[PDB]
C-alpha cells in the first residue's frame, strides 16, 4: 500500500508529470483488461499504478511504447 | 419511456396515478411521537383521527 | 436499509481513496490537505493532531 | 528462585451489604499490583447482574407523560427503576409485578414477592402516590446481563413486534461501583519481601465479593490461554 | 444545582418566569406531576372566596431551540409554603436555583 | 477560606491528590489538580452538524 | 502543546533522580528501568548509544 | 452468555529476528488490551526467572573507577559488556566462570573457560579489547540466577564488582491497544505486544511463560 510517494517522483521527476503517467496506467488497469506489472495485494489501481511507477516498470516512455507496440499489433489485424 | 411500457406491459403491474407525499421522520432522527395535532379548514370532513 | 453486507463494500470503496479535509477560512494552501478516511463510529470527523 | 508462592483468599471483611474488603494473600513481591490492577479492570467491566429494562405502566404510553395521582413524570419513574438493585437466581430475565395503591411512597418493596427474585434495597423509592384513589400498575422486566446496554442499541433487536406502552430503560448490567486496592506487605514465614492484596469492593449488593472475585479470576485466566498456547 | 454559585441562581430562576412561584402562602392540599394545588391561610385570603390557588404545570412542551420546557412539582404534599416560594422547578431550574 | 473548608473536609490544602492510571494501575509522577467543575452542555450537538 | 510538553518533561535532568549516577547498556535499558520503577525519568546516568 | 466474552481468533507472530518478535492478538475484549498487555508487561519486566551476571573479580582492579593498562576501555565499559552477556545455566543455582585472556583483539565471549552446565548464548560477545600483548586479563564472573532486575546499588568485600543484574531473558517489551471489529462492533481491542529477549529465550516462549506464571498465580480463585 501506499503512505508516501516519494519514491515514485525520483522515476518521474516531478509530481504533476507522476500524477499524469499513474492516471494513465490506473486507467489501463481499472478500464482495460492490462493486469498489474507487480503482485495486486488488495490495493486500487492508482496505489497498483504507484507501485509500478516506483519499480521503474511505467514511465511515460514505457506507457507510449507499449502504446504503438499493442496498436500496432491490433490495427494490422487487417482479414 | 418505450421500455417502461414494455415492462409494464410484461408484468402488467400499472402505474399509480397517485404519487407518495408522506411525511417521514428525518434522517437520523429516533424519538418517540408524544403529540400529534390536527388542523383543518372549515368545511373538509374530518376523518377519525380528528 | 444499511445492511451488514454494504459496510464491508464501504470498508472496500474507501480502502485507497482519500478525501480532501477543508477548514474555512482557507487562508493558506493547507487549509485543504488529502487525507486517508479510517471509518469510524462517531459523527465527528477525527483529525490527525500534527496537522 | 522459580516457584513463586501463589495467593489464597485469606479474609473476607463485610462493611456493609455493599462494601467488603476481600483480601488476597500471599503475594510475591511485584504481584501485588499486577494482580491487583487486572483484577480492578475486569471487575469494574465485566461482572454480570440483573437490571430492569423494560417498564409497562398502565396507562401510560410513552415515558414523556404524567400519571394522575403519581407525583413524579413517568421519565422519573424510569429513572428510579434505573438504579433498583435486583438479584434472580436461576433465571435470566423475570418479569416483576408492582401494584400499589393510596396516598405514600412506592418503595422496592411494594414489588409482588418471586420466589427467586431477591430486592436488595427495599427502601428504593420508585414514585410517590399524592391521591387516595390513586393506584399505579407496572410490569417491571428485570434481566440479566453485562455491562451498559443502552435502549437505542437496543430497538435494533427485532423482537417480533414490540407493542406501544413498553417502555425501554437502559440497562446499566454490572454490579460494582468502585473497586480500589492496597499492597501492603504480610507476615508470612519470616519472609518479608511477600505482599498482601486488599481489594476493597462497593457495589449495589446484587454480588458476593468472593463470587465477584472468583470470576473476575475466571475470565483472567480463561483469557491467558490464547497465551499460554500461542499457536 | 451549582456546587459553586455565586448566589444570583435564586434571582435569574425566580425573576424568569419558568418556575411556578406561590402568589399566595398556605399548605400544599393535593400536589401532582401536572398540578399543584395550594390551601391559602386565612391571613391572605379574601373574604367571599373559595382560598384556594391552581397551579397548572407545563409539562413537555417545545422551546424555540426545540428544548423540552417542563415544570416538576419542588413541593410535596402537605407542606407548608409562604408567599414568593418556588412550587415547581422549571427547565433548568433545581429547587429554584437556576441550574444549567 | 478555599483552603479552610478544604481542611474541614480532610482533603489536601493544595487541591492536588495523587491520581492512579487506570489502565496501568501505576501512579501518575505528580499530583493532579482534581476537583468538581460545573459543566454546561451547549446546544452545539454533533447530531445537528453532521 | 501536549506533545511539547510530554518530550519536554521526559527530556529533563533532576538533580537527585531515583537511580542517578547508574551505567546503562542502552536505551532498552533504560526503558525497562523507567517501567519497573527503577530509575527516574529524569535520573541523569551513563548510557551507551550507537 | 454473559459469561462468554471474546478469545483472541488471530493470533499473528512476526519474527523479526530470531530474538525479537511482534505477537498480535485480535480480538480482544473491550479493556483486556491494556488488562493483559500490562499483566504481561509487569511480568515479563520484573517476574520472571533467568540467570545473569552479578559480579566480576578482576585482580588488578581494585574498585568500578580504577584503571588497568593493556585493555582499551575503562573498567566501567568492561562490567557495561558483562552486563549484557547472556547466559543459561542448568545445572546450578550459582556458576563461578573464569576468564583467561592474553594476546591481541576482541576478549570475545567464546573465551570463557568452557564449563559443562553454563551456555553463552552469544560467543561473538565483545568483553573487552587486549592491545599489548603482555598484558593479559584475568576475571571472575560470578553467574547467579534471580528474576528480574535487581540493579547494584540495591545489593550494596574488595575487588569484587557489583554488576546490574539483568536476570530476565527480556529485554523490550512494549504493547500497543489497537481498535479492532467484528462483526460491526467496532469498540473491540486488538493487542499488539512486541518483545525483544536477550537471546536465552525466544520470544514466544517468554510470553507462554509469562501467562503460565500469571495462571499459576490465578489457580487458586479459577472456577471451572
Amino acid at each position: 500500500a501506499r503512505v508516501t510517494v516519494q519514491d515514485a517522483v525520483e522515476k518521474i521527476g516531478n509530481r504533476f508529470d507522476l500524477v499524469l503517467v499513474a492516471a494513465r496506467r490506473a486507467r489501463q488497469m481499472q478500464v482495460g483488461g492490462k493486469d498489474p506489472l507487480v503482485p495486486e495485494e488488495n490495493d486500487k489501481t492508482t496505489v497498483i499504478a504507484l507501485r509500478e511507477i516506483e519499480e521503474g516498470l511505467i514511465n511515460n516512455q514505457i506507457l507510449d511504447v507499449r502504446e504503438r507496440q499493442e496498436q500496432q499489433e491490433q490495427e494490422a489485424a487487417e482479414l | 419511456t418505450p421500455e417502461e411500457k414494455l415492462l409494464r406491459a410484461i408484468f402488467g403491474e400499472k402505474a399509480s396515478d397517485v404519487k407518495d407525499s408522506s411525511l417521514r421522520v428525518p434522517n437520523g432522527v429516533s424519538g418517540t411521537v408524544i403529540d400529534v395535532q390536527v388542523f383543518t379548514r372549515d368545511g373538509v370532513e374530518k376523518d377519525k383521527r380528528a | 436499509r444499511e445492511e451488514a453486507v454494504v459496510w464491508d463494500i464501504l470498508d472496500e470503496v474507501i480502502r485507497e481513496h482519500p478525501v480532501l479535509l477543508n477548514r474555512a477560512p482557507t487562508l493558506h494552501r493547507l487549509g485543504i490537505q488529502a487525507f486517508e478516511p479510517v471509518l469510524i463510529e462517531g459523527k465527528a470527523i477525527q483529525l490527525h493532531p500534527l496537522v | 528462585v522459580t516457584e513463586f508462592l501463589k495467593p489464597r483468599l485469606v479474609d473476607i471483611e463485610q462493611v456493609s451489604s455493599t462494601h467488603a474488603k476481600v483480601t488476597l494473600e500471599p503475594l510475591e513481591r511485584g504481584f501485588g499490583h499486577t494482580l491487583g490492577n487486572a483484577l480492578r479492570r475486569i471487575l469494574l467491566s465485566s461482572m454480570p447482574g440483573c437490571a430492569v429494562t423494560e417498564v409497562e405502566i398502565d396507562g401510560v404510553l410513552h415515558e414523556y407523560s404524567t400519571k394522575e395521582g403519581v407525583q413524579e413524570d413517568i421519565l422519573e419513574i424510569l429513572l428510579n427503576l434505573k438504579g433498583l438493585a435486583v438479584r434472580v437466581q436461576g433465571k435470566d430475565e423475570v418479569i416483576l409485578t408492582l401494584n400499589k395503591s393510596g396516598i405514600g411512597p412506592v418503595t422496592a418493596a411494594d414489588i409482588t414477592h418471586d420466589g427467586d427474585v431477591e430486592i436488595v434495597k427495599p427502601q428504593h423509592v420508585i414514585c410517590h402516590l399524592t391521591d387516595e384513589n390513586a393506584s399505579i400498575s407496572m410490569r417491571i422486566k428485570v434481566q440479566r446481563g453485562r455491562g451498559y446496554v443502552p435502549a437505542s442499541t437496543r430497538i435494533h433487536s427485532e423482537e417480533d413486534e414490540r407493542p406501544i406502552g413498553r417502555l425501554l430503560v437502559d440497562a446499566c448490567y454490572s454490579p460494582v461501583e468502585r473497586i480500589a486496592y492496597n499492597v501492603e506487605a504480610a507476615r508470612v514465614e519470616q519472609r518479608t519481601d511477600l505482599d498482601k492484596l486488599v481489594i476493597e469492593m462497593e457495589t449495589n449488593g446484587t454480588i458476593d465479593p468472593e463470587e465477584a472475585i472468583r470470576r473476575a479470576a475466571t475470565i483472567l485466566a480463561e483469557q491467558l490461554e490464547a497465551f499460554v498456547d500461542l499457536r | 444545582k451549582p456546587l459553586v454559585g455565586t448566589g444570583m441562581e435564586r434571582a435569574v430562576a425566580v425573576d424568569s418566569g419558568v418556575t411556578a412561584v406561590a402568589k399566595r402562602g398556605g399548605v400544599v392540599q393535593y400536589v401532582d406531576a401536572s398540578r399543584i394545588v395550594i390551601k391559602v391561610n386565612e391571613d391572605e385570603m379574601y373574604p367571599g372566596e373559595a382560598g384556594i390557588d391552581i397551579y397548572n404545570l407545563t409539562k413537555y412542551t417545545r422551546s424555540n431551540q426545540n428544548t423540552c420546557i417542563n415544570q416538576m412539582p419542588c413541593v410535596s404534599l402537605g407542606e407548608p409554603v409562604e408567599r414568593g416560594d418556588v412550587l415547581a422547578d422549571g427547565p433548568s431550574t433545581d429547587l429554584g436555583e437556576l441550574a444549567l | 477560606e478555599i483552603k479552610e473548608l478544604l481542611k474541614l473536609g480532610d482533603l489536601p490544602t493544595s487541591g492536588q491528590i495523587r491520581l492512579y492510571d487506570g489502565r496501568t494501575g501505576e501512579q501518575f509522577e505528580r499530583p493532579v489538580t482534581v476537583g468538581y467543575m460545573y459543566m454546561l452542555k451547549l446546544n452545539h450537538l454533533v447530531d445537528d452538524k453532521m | 502543546q501536549d506533545v511539547v510538553l510530554g518530550l519536554y518533561y521526559m527530556t529533563r535532568d533532576c538533580v537527585n533522580a531515583k537511580g542517578e549516577g547508574m551505567v546503562l547498556t542502552g536505551p532498552k535499558e533504560a526503558e525497562r528501568l523507567y517501567r519497573s520503577g527503577l530509575a527516574s525519568l529524569h535520573a541523569r546516568v551513563k548510557v551507551r548509544i550507537t
